[PDB]
């Protein structure tokens, strides 16, 4: 069960970091009109 | 180019009139706080529990240690009057400045003075205004600490002998404790910051927060946002509003759970018992009645095979049986004397229940936070007779509704701020429709 | 010009409230149905038919007033004012439940009048008659619930009474006695109603968030002109959005708006059929396989068996007061009850 | 755009309109008031007054139980209160 | 039907003397019963001990009999268990325990008679509903 | 000129006249005591 | 050319058949977890002790349910609001008995649906659209939070959240009415007006546009072929639609502005469903529907029943029978 707990913690951390860093990667600029 | 129904958007770039709107609105808030307190006092009867009387502001004052003595008995109503008068008087000053700045004062402030004027897109000026308000907030948190430590203390429902006003001499400073709350699970038996159950932690948390806010205020006066923050945010008044709406929404949902579960900074003496509390108190009440009649409550097997009065929680603690099995995380000053290391202690139950505990359980069971919209107390099938809706239900429901609508407002304004910043909030340019210049999906 | 044609001319004049030939049926019947309800909910009791107060005069509020059904003893009497029950006495007619049949029957002919008006105006203006066709759904619901349903039962007593709480009681009756939530025809009605509200919301939002910038204002309503030929929003961008969000999207505006007609109208028609079955107590009450197992296996429990216990509670606890003509006397000891409650 | 009747906003801001209706509206209100305060509403519709639902030592409902004698049953019940 | 003096006539004591309340007393009694008692005794039951109700026949079998004004007024001063063997002022509102039940502090002797009269009149009006519980709602 | 009495005038008063009457009757009811 | 920026460009690409986006990075795994667990539990989960009284309720098909009766059963009342992930059970057998899957499914689902809403904002921004479709979806989303999260929080137990099943849903509705008199609560009445009105206006709008399609086809072909995707001209005559609807009622009760019309279509059901979601969310804290029980009494004090007292009799029958083995004490305080 502890192996399972660790795996999920790692998987969740990974996706959440993708989310946080993705939106920090200049998201306002990713539109089709004004990019600033 | 806004219509009348969006008319306050016409103020976005009129710093002077917008200041008046804010200050006049602030007057409305302080006016309600004063008028409502005086209304509550005019109706207050000292012989009735606060929570039979529809009071929500007097409980907040009492909780700060004003007007009450042991057990929560009201001893002096004058502090309540004072609080209401001073707020009411103060609202005329705010109303005066508000209507002056909204109607007569400079429409824009940028010309009258570079200090008070601002451009939404001026990241330095915006973080400086933020810094000032953070310092103000930090001072406000330290006022609570001042009250608790130097000016009479706070009401402590956990005080020995029924609850009392108590000066806090050793506030909790250990950051493992203070920030440990911020890391507890929000689920049952843990309760995130809602589980704070003693005034030492309450006051120490406000020392920390006061210092944190002052330090961060100084930080933001002195800095400009770093590039990574510049590129992550929208910098516009509507964007800033949307950020604050999200924060207020979050705070309102938290406040909702605080008043529903916490009986420390919302003492049940004033607010009535929590839902869990009342449910536990019912089981206590019938345990008491039945034991007095001769029942052996520890060995009484109920219809399901589980104990009728007592059973184990999933981790083994001895807890009240029946449906209140769900509420065994409840902790309250009338009940903890019966708790041993393994949970409820059968020998204390048999030997040490006191009349005041019997009274309090009976009182709380019959003042559970259930009632109709027209203030008929009890379950939905009850007949008319008792005029009662718990202050906890009033405060929980109202703040859930407000928090929900502010999240909607966050989404509304955050989406609009993004679209306006990129230039397509009024619709798609017929001659430059983005999708018409994209490849088809299939 | 013959007299008939001159009356046609007058009936069909463009005025603030169009009249038409349909108006001769619609306007008296609608006003009488509406006036009967207001009259009865303000002044008339249900004491002699139901043992209930039901008017403002008696102390009821907007939620509890009703024009209640006639007594079960009236059967399916038309309860005409001049009929054999009231014998022309207006007061007794009120006390016997005559306003119920008055409202229901005038209401029915008013509904016919209204659908005829939809036909009449559509023919005069030159449009297709789909709004009339759509309105068949409200008609089917009205006749099936207010007329067919009580006609299969013992009397008008068991029709819905015209009131907010009285309809609430009707809902609960249908749960406890008919297990109406388990009925696939009601389920199809639920899907068409909830599906319609979804379509309404999602179509309006889509249009409002795919608008073309046709003016400089921040209030986008001003940049529409009822005679412009151009579409005011982008079907193309709408289709791309929904295709990428949900997988599929509309591409055909005609199909889209026909579908919007189809979904709620069909759902209502389906629920009406189920109510026709309940007129005969032809319920979807049970699953036989479940009952056989549960009778034999006392450890077998499902949400289906749990809900039948609730129905059983509803029936025994509401019947004596809800059906006073039956003179049900249930001693305390026969009421089904769980532990403690 | 218009069918020739007089615009409502023109009517209800007019002096003559309010000369008439400052009488007719309160008059109708008072008529309806009196319809109740005199007790006439009770008698017209047959609605029990607060003292007329039950006889003094009675907790039985006067429920109509015949179709063709219903008129007489109601009358029988009312005389049990005189 | 109406609130006649016959219905407002209740036993004053165990010796058969009676007293006729006014409508004023009865309504006062009702209001005060709601103020001080209904939270536990709504409808003539007892939420914290349902085995004991406010039905007249139950009160008649209490020791001291409580189916009369005197017995009820005394009960409000000095409550006992149903067999009279133990005084229960510390867990039941009474004038003796107005320190711990503050709603009893501002009750006058006349208020006590009114409450007692309401308790005795209401079963005459409501029948089995008084004390019978949800079965009769 | 504008006509005074129209079909519209009738439809309006068919509803407004009894509405005010009923409103007065329902007002009086708030003072009925049992 | 940098790996992270190419990943960022694929995540936010408007060229993917289904848009992913940053909200999608959370939505996809959480919806797949909820969906896969749901399908497996619905088919094969063993019986669950929903009310914590060692009285397991069979919810899955292989244990004797059909599609109508089957459910994923809520987690045990013994757990209450405690977090019960798999790794907290001594075994999967234990986790299944106590209703673990319910928790996994609803938490993953609520997270995924939240991200679905954000994803709707996100693609609207990438496409240069206006942003508020996601605000329309907040009405159904709020309603799911109410029955899966807020109501359990207020009552203290996920065992009183809505079951994931057709008959389980009806059970939840009936119990709710007995304990909260939801029918007599104005926010639910507004929900009905939002949903009945939404269905009404759906049919109205569909029938008025359908009534005024411009003749572009013959009697032998579907009229739908008279519209071609992306054509610039409107396909119906809104002035004729208004000319019909304004006469059906009167002129000023009919829209001639298509923008106001479609805004109204959006706003009526969204706002109604917000209220009904707030209804459930505030009855979660036991601020219940109006109680007019015995509100009408006669000169002597006899109760004169109204239709509200009849509702009450029905509510009582629901109250006294529900969870018939679970109460030992006389008030069902949660
Ligand atoms: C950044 C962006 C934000 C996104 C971050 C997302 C992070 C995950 C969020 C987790 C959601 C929490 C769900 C469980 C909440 C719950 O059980 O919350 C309850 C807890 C309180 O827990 C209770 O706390 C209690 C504390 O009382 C204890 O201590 C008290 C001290 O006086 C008393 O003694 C009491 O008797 C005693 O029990 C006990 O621990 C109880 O067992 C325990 O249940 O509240 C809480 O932690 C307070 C906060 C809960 C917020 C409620 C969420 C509402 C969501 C709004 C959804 C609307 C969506 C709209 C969409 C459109
Ligand atoms: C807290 C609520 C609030 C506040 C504080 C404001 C404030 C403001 N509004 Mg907004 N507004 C609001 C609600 C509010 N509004 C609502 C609910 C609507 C929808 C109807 C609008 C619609 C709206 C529109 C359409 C417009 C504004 C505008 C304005 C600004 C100029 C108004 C002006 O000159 O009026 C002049 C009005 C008067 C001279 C009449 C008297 C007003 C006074 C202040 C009443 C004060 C009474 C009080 C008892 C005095 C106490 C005095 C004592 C303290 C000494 C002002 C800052 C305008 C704007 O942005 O200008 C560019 C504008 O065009 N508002
Ligand atoms: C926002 C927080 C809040 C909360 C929790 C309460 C809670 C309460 N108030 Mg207070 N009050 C408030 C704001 C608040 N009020 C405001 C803003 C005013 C000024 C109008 C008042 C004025 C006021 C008076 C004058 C009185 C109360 C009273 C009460 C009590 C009974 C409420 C009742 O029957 O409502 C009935 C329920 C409604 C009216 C439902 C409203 C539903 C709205 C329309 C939906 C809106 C959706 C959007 C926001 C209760 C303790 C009464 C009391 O007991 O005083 C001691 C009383 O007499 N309040
Ligand atoms: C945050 C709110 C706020 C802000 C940002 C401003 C900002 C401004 N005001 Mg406005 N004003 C406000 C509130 C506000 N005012 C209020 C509440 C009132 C009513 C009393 C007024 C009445 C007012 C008038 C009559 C005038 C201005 C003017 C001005 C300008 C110059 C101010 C100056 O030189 O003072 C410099 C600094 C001081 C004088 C020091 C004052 C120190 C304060 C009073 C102490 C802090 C108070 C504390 C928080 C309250 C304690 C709580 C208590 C209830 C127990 C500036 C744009 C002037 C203007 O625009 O001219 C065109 C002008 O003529 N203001
Ligand atoms: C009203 C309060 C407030 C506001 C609106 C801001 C706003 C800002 N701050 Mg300041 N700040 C404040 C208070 C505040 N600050 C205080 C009190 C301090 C002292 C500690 C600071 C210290 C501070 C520093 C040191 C820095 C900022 C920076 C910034 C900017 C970027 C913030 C950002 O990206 O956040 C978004 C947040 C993140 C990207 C990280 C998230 C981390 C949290 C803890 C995760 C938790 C999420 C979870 C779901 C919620 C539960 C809470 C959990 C801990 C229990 C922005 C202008 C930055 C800047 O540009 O400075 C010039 C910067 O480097 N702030
Ligand atoms: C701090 C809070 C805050 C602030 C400062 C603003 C500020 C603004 N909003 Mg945002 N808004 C908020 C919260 C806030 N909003 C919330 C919580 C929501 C979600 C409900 C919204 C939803 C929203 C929309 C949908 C829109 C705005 C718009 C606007 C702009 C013009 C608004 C205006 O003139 O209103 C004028 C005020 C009125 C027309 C009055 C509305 C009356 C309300 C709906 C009824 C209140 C009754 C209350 C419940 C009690 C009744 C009880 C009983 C009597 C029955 C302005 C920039 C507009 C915009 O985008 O401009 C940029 C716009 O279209 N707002
Ligand atoms: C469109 C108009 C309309 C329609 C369709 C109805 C329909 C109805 N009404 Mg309503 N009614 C209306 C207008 C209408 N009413 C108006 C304007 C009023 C106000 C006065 C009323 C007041 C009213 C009351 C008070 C009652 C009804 C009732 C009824 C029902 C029975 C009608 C019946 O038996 O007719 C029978 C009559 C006909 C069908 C007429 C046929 C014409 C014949 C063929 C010609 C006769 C030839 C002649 C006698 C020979 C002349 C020879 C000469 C030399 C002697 C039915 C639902 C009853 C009801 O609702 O029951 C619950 C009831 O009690 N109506
Ligand atoms: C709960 C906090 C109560 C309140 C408030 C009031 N009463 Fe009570 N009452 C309560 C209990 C638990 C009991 C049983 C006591 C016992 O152990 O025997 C009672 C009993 C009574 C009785 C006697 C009933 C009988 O003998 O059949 C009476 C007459 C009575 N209580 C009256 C009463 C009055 C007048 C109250 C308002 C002043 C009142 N009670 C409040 C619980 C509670
Ligand atoms: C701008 C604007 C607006 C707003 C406004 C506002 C919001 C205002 C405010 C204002 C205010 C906010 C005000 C206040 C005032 C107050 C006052 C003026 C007070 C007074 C007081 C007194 C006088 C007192 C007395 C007393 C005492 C002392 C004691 C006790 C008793 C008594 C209570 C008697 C509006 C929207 C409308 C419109 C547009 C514009
Ligand atoms: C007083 C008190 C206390 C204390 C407290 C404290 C100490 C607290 C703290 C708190 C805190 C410390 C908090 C924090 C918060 C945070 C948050 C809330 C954040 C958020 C974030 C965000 C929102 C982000 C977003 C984003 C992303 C993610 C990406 C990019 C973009 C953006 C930026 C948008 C206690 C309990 C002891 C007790 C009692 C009292
Ligand atoms: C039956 C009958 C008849 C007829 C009758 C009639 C036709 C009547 C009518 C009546 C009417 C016609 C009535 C009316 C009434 C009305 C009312 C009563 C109203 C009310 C209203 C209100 C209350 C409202 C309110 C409000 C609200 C709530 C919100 C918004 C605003 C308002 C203000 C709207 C006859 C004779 C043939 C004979 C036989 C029988
Ligand atoms: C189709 C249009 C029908 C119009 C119906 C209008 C009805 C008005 C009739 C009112 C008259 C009632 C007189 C009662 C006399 C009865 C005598 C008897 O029953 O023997
Ligand atoms: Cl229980």
């Amino acid at each position: 069960m502890e192996t399972l707990k660790i795996t999920v913690y790692i998987v969740v951390t990974f996706f959440v970091l993708l989310f946080v860093f993705g939106f920090l990667s200049g998201d306002p600029a990713r539109n089709p009109k004004r990019k600033d | 180019g806004f219509a009348w129904w969006a008319g306050n958007a016409r103020l976005i770039n009129l710093s002077g009139k917008l200041l008046g709107a804010h200050v006049a609105h602030a007057g409305l808030i302080v006016f309600w706080a004063g008028a409502m307190t005086l209304f509550e006092l005019a109706h207050f009867i000292p012989e009735k529990p606060m929570y039979e009387q529809g009071l929500i502001l007097i409980p907040h004052i009492a909780t700060l240690g004003w007007g009450v003595g042991p057990g929560g008995e009201v001893v002096d109503t004058f502090p309540f009057f004072v609080v209401g008068v001073v707020h009411l008087i103060s609202s005329a000053v705010l109303g005066f400045g508000g209507v002056y700045h909204a109607i007569r004062g400079p429409e824009t402030l940028e010309e009258y003075s570079s200090f008070f004027g601002y451009d939404w897109k001026d990241k330095n000026k915006m973080t400086t205004i933020l810094g000032f308000h953070l310092i103000v907030l930090g001072i406000g948190a330290l006022l609570l600490v001042a009250k608790a430590m130097f000016f009479g203390g706070l009401y402590d429902t956990w005080a020995p002998g029924g609850g009392d006003v108590r000066v806090i001499t050793n506030p909790t400073l250990d950051p493992r404790v203070i920030f440990g709350y911020l890391l507890k699970s929000p689920f049952g038996g843990e309760g995130w910051i809602v589980s704070v159950n003693n005034l030492e932690d309450v006051v120490g948390g406000h020392i920390w927060i006061g210092l944190i806010c002052i330090a961060g205020g100084i930080w933001h006066i002195l800095t400009t946002p770093f590039g990574w923050a510049r590129r992550a945010f929208i910098w516009s008044g509507e964007a800033y509003l949307s950020y604050s709406l999200g924060a207020l929404s979050m705070m309102g949902f938290i406040a909702t759970c605080f008043v529903w579960f916490n009986n420390t900074v919302y003492p049940s003496e004033f607010y009535g018992p929590t839902g869990p509390e009342a449910s536990q108190a019912q089981a206590m009440t019938f345990l008491i009645r039945d034991q007095k009649l001769g029942a052996n409550v520890g060995s009484a097997q109920g219809p399901t095979g589980l104990g009728k009065y007592l059973m184990r929680s999933p981790t083994g603690e001895i807890i009240f049986g029946g449906e209140t099995m769900r509420f065994w995380d409840f902790r309250g000053p009338w009940l903890e004397p019966l708790r041993g290391p393994n949970g409820l202690d059968l020998n204390k139950i048999k030997n040490d229940i006191q009349p005041w505990q019997e009274r309090r359980a009976a009182e709380y069971m019959t003042h559970a936070p259930l009632g109709s919209l027209n203030s008929v107390g009890g379950v939905a099938t009850e007949i008319n007779s008792v005029n009662f809706v718990s202050p906890r239900s009033w405060l929980a429901t109202s703040h859930f509704v407000l928090a929900f609508f502010f999240l909607v407002g966050h989404l509304w304004h955050a989406g609009r701020a993004r679209a306006a910043a990129a230039g397509f909030e009024k619709g798609i340019d017929r001659e430059s429709e983005p999708v018409l210049s994209m490849p088809s999906l299939d | 010009r013959g007299w008939f044609d001159i009356l046609d001319d007058w009936l069909k004049r463009d005025r603030f409230v169009f009249v038409g030939w349909s108006g001769i049926l619609l306007f008296p019947c609608a006003y009488l149905a509406l006036g009967g309800w207001l009259t009865g909910t303000t002044f008339v009791t249900s004491w002699y038919t139901h043992g209930l107060a039901s008017s403002y005069l008696e102390g009821c509020n907007f939620l509890t007033v009703a024009v209640s059904t006639p007594a079960n003893s009236m059967g399916h009497s038309l309860l005409l004012l001049w009929g054999p029950e009231a014998q022309g006495d207006f007061t007794r007619w009120c006390q016997l439940g005559g306003l119920w049949t008055f409202i229901a029957l005038h209401g029915a002919f008013g509904l016919i009048g209204f659908m005829l008006r939809q036909f009449e105006i559509a023919r005069l203006v030159g449009v297709r008659p789909y709004n009339a066709i759509a309105f068949s759904a409200p008609i089917a619901v009205f006749v099936s619930v207010f007329l067919i349903y009580p006609l299969g039962q013992s009397s008008w007593f068991f029709a819905p009474s015209f009131g907010v709480a009285a309809i609430f009681r009707f809902l609960l009756f249908f749960q406890g006695f008919h297990n109406w939530t388990l009925n696939p025809f009601h389920m199809m009605g639920v899907a068409g109603v909830l599906g319609g509200a979804l379509l309404c919301a999602i179509h309006g939002a889509t249009v409002e968030n795919t608008l073309f910038q046709d003016g400089e204002g921040a209030s986008t309503f001003r940049a529409f002109n009822p005679t412009q030929a151009e579409e005011t929003y982008s079907m193309v961008t709408a289709n791309r959005f929904w295709s990428q969000i949900f997988g599929i999207a509309f591409s055909n505006k005609r199909w889209l708006h026909f579908f919007m007609l189809f979904v709620p109208v069909t759902g209502l028609w389906m629920s009406a059929i189920g109510v026709v079955g309940l007129a005969l107590n032809l319920r979807s009450y049970d699953f036989i396989s479940q009952e056989i197992r549960a009778a034999e296996d006392p450890e077998f429990e499902t949400f289906y068996t749990k809900n039948l216990l609730l129905n059983e509670g509803i029936r025994a606890w509401m019947a004596p007061q809800d059906q006073p003509h039956e003179n049900f006397v249930f001693p305390e000891e026969v009421l089904p009850r769980g532990n403690a409650l | 755009g218009t069918t020739g009747e007089r615009p409502f906003s023109d009517i209800i801001t007019s002096v003559r309109y309010w000369v008439i209706h400052s009488i007719t509206i309160p008059a109708l209100f008072i008529a309806g008031w009196l319809f109740v305060s005199t007790g006439l509403a009770y008698d017209v519709f047959g609605t029990p007054r607060p003292d007329s639902y039950y006889a003094q030592e009675q907790r039985s409902i006067p429920l109509v139980t015949d179709r063709f004698e219903a008129k007489q049953q109601v009358e029988t019940f009312l005389e049990q209160l005189k | 039907a109406e609130l006649t003096p016959e219905v407002l006539t209740v036993p004053l004591n165990s010796e058969g003397k009676t007293i006729t309340l006014t409508e004023k007393q009865y309504l006062e009694g009702k209001r005060l019963f709601q103020y001080a008692c209904a939270s536990c005794h709504v409808g003539g039951i007892t939420k914290t001990n349902p085995s004991l109700d406010l039905r007249t026949e139950t009160l008649a079998l209490a020791t001291p009999p409580r189916d009369n004004i005197e017995g009820l007024v005394d009960y409000m001063k000095n409550p006992t268990t149903y067999d009279g063997e133990q005084e229960i002022a510390e867990v039941h509102p009474s004038l003796r325990s107005a320190d711990i039940f503050p709603k009893m502090r501002n009750l006058t002797e006349k208020d006590l008679v009114a409450i007692a009269g309401h308790i005795l009149v209401e079963p005459k009006i409501l029948g089995d509903k008084w004390g019978g519980g949800k079965v009769y709602y | 000129s504008y006509p005074i009495f129209t079909v519209r005038w009738v439809a309006v008063h068919t509803l407004a006249v009894p509405t005010i009457f009923f409103l007065g009757a329902i007002a009086a009811m708030q003072f009925i005591q049992r | 050319a940098n790996l992270w920026e190419r990943f960022c460009n694929w995540v936010t690409s408007t060229d993917n058949r289904l848009y992913v986006g940053w909200f999608g990075v959370i939505m996809i795994p959480t919806l797949l977890a909820a969906t896969i667990c749901f399908v497996i539990a619905f088919i094969a989960a063993p019986p669950v002790d929903i009310d914590g009284i060692r009285e397991p309720v069979s919810g899955s098909l292989l244990y004797g349910n059909n599609i109508i009766t089957g459910a994923v059963v809520p987690s045990s009342n013994a757990i209450g609001l405690h977090f019960y992930p798999i790794w907290e059970a001594a075994s999967l057998d234990e986790w299944l008995y106590n209703g673990g899957p319910y928790q996994l499914i609803i938490f993953h689902f609520l997270l995924g649906a939240s991200c679905y809403m954000g994803r709707q904002w996100e693609l609207s921004y990438r496409l240069g659209m206006r942003p508020w479709i996601c605000v329309a979806y907040s009405a159904p989303l709020a309603s799911a939070f109410a029955v899966f999260l807020i109501y359990p929080i207020g009552q203290g137990s996920f065992s009183d959240g809505m079951p994931l099943g057709i008959s389980g849903t009806f059970n939840f509705m009936i119990v709710f009415q007995a304990e909260h008199n939801i029918l007599m609560h104005p926010f639910h009445q507004l929900g009905v007006a939002g949903v009945f009105g939404g269905a009404l206006f759906c049919a109205m709008h569909g029938s008025l546009v359908t009534s005024s399609l411009i003749r572009e086809t013959t009697e032998t072909e579907s009229a739908n072929y008279g519209y071609k995707f992306g054509q610039e001209e409107e396909t119906y005559n809104i002035v004729a639609a208004h000319g019909y609807f304004g006469r059906l009622i009167f002129q000023y009760a009919s829209f001639n502005n298509s923008r106001s019309l479609h805004f109204f279509l959006a706003a009526w059901p969204v706002v109604g469903v917000w209220f009904t979601a707030l209804g459930i969310s505030t009855m979660a804290f036991n601020l219940n529907g109006f109680n007019f029980n015995h509100s009408v009494i006669d000169a002597k004090g006899n109760v004169i029943n109204t239709w509200a007292d009849i509702i009450n009799r029905a509510n009582l029958g629901m109250e006294v029978m529900h969870e018939r083995n679970a109460h030992n004490f006389p008030l069902d305080l949660a």
